[PDB]
């Protein structure tokens, strides 16, 4: 997994 | 002072946070999301965004708290569970990550994107690796 | 011949269609999505995907037909409305495009992506233009 | 106009 783009 | 003007103020702070995330100034992003929440504390998106900024600094306990706040405020906002799933996965709690990521798939159903399924499958592979040791 | 085997066959055809779309072989994509529907005609995703391939070839009447089929089969699958709105917009039918894009936002709410809002705003601007002259 | 990827 990755920190997906904010909002 | 109108409610739309309050929302616009919080959204501008949110946008400043998004710019900070884009520049990888994660401490600044945390501030801007915090300030947005103080201006308008009923919007789960600000919490979910702050969880992302915490996760980017590997502050996963802080991320979990904000993801859980997003979920409490807005249970159908699925990105709250995605943030929770990431933080739990990174903590080495893959069963809890699997449940979070599975909740995204339950909310979205046939609308789920390939990214959402990739997250779910990643958590699942880690759960299965764990019980196969 | 089991229900599971039929589904897997149709899903494999859908995957061949997706690969054709990535290669910009829209003519092949229409074939594979058509073949998937023939194996399993009750899955709205195949129709929405074929609508996208039709639209890529500027065959907007054919796209509209497939988008309406997707919407009929699963009214909660929001990409059905996205495909309908794109094709209606391209046909110079901004009022119906606006209604389709707005339906996407109605379904997704705070989950809506930036692209969804932009599509809605473009259709809205076009409906406003049609009234000013 | 957003041209959305297939699913
Ligand atoms: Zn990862
Ligand atoms: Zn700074
Ligand atoms: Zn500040
Ligand atoms: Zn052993
Ligand atoms: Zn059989
Ligand atoms: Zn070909
Ligand atoms: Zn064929
Ligand atoms: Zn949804
Ligand atoms: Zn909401």
């Amino acid at each position: 997994p990755t920190v997906e783009e904010v909002d | 002072g109108s409610m739309a003007e309050t929302k616009a103020k919080a959204e501008d702070l949110k946008m400043q946070g998004n710019k900070a995330m884009a520049n990888k100034d994660y401490e600044l992003a945390i501030n801007k999301y915090t300030e947005a929440i103080k201006v308008l504390p009923t919007n789960a998106i600000y919490y979910a965004n702050r969880a992302a900024a915490h996760s980017s600094l590997k502050e996963y306990d802080q991320a979990v708290k904000d993801a859980e706040s997003a979920i409490s405020i807005d249970p159908s906002y699925f990105r709250g569970y995605s943030r929770l799933g990431f933080a739990k996965y990174a903590q080495g709690k893959p069963e809890e990550a699997l449940e979070a990521y599975k909740k995204v798939l339950d909310i979205e159903g046939d609308n789920a994107t390939e990214a959402m399924k990739r997250d779910y499958e990643s958590a699942k592979k880690k759960v299965e690796q764990s019980l196969n040791l």
